[PDB]
């Protein structure tokens, strides 16, 4: 049993290290978005970066 | 003025596929104004040089 305790509340930390993921709002692996893009070029072209959820 | 770039005095853009447009639309409002302006700069050089013969 205590090791079944140890086990929940480091997966409840996950949820927290993963949720606080963001930077200015935006977040590549908390999931609320499928990719971001980034500009590549003047014309507006972009950069793409999947998503990675964690 | 704006209508003469191809604006309006209401453009404006309120979401990143709107503002994804407007690049492309102030390109063409850059475009045609440098070529407006370069007829103008035309213009006064031919002004500049018949000043000249008529002297």
């Amino acid at each position: 049993n205590a090791l079944k305790s140890d086990f929940d509340s480091l997966r409840d930390q996950i949820t927290k290290a993963a949720s606080n993921a963001k930077f200015n709002g935006v977040s590549i692996a908390n999931g609320s978005t499928a990719k971001l893009t980034f500009l590549a070029n003047s014309d507006g072209s972009g950069f793409t970066v999947t998503a990675k959820t964690l | 003025t704006l209508t003469g770039l191809g604006l309006t005095a209401s453009s404006t853009f309120t979401t990143a596929a709107a503002a994804k447009t407007m690049i492309g639309t102030i390109d063409t409002a850059l475009q045609t104004a440098t070529n407006k302006l370069a007829s103008l700069g035309t213009s006064s050089t031919g002004l500049d040089t018949h000043l000249t013969f008529v002297g």
